[PDB]
């Protein structure tokens, strides 16, 4: 099950 | 990876979030926290160890203070495990409080030498005392 990276400093998100 | 994210269940959020190019690696800061279930694994910083498959080897933590919490019931909500440096199983769900530990429930705590966290019924039983730094 998968990976959820969200940012702060941006208010946006990343995967692998 | 593509678009996929219908399907998500692991979340972490950071600050300040680095890639380690010319070693595999990821490694993120600013108070950051890898939330999917009760275990509240929250740090300053965390390093990502990862392989080929993009699959977690291991994880190191550490903060001011250095630790993790977990939810175990709602009014047992307190529970944690604190060391000199934290190294997390993600491979199987432990984590472990390196070198030296402490580990607290509501009603105990234990603290000593390095040791794996618990989530069954049994201890680490093992006593002593360690500084802060």
């Amino acid at each position: 099950v998968p990976i959820t990276y969200v940012n702060r400093a941006t208010x946006k998100c990343a995967r692998y | 990876g593509l678009p996929s994210d219908r399907n998500q269940q692991i979340s972490l959020v950071a600050d300040r979030a680095t890639y380690n190019e010319k070693t595999g690696l990821t490694t993120y800061t600013g108070n950051v926290v890898i939330e999917q279930g009760t275990m509240k694994l929250q740090a300053d910083s965390i390093v990502a160890t990862l392989n080929s498959k993009r699959e977690i080897q291991t994880i190191t933590a550490k903060g001011r203070p250095s630790k993790f919490q977990q939810q175990i019931s709602a009014d047992k909500g307190i529970a944690r495990g604190e060391g000199q440096t934290i190294v997390y199983n993600a491979d199987t769900g432990i984590i472990t409080l390196s070198g030296g530990a402490y580990l607290y429930q509501d009603g105990s705590s234990i603290r000593g030498n390095t040791l794996k966290y618990s989530m069954n019924k049994g201890d680490v039983e093992a006593q002593g005392s360690s500084s802060n730094r």
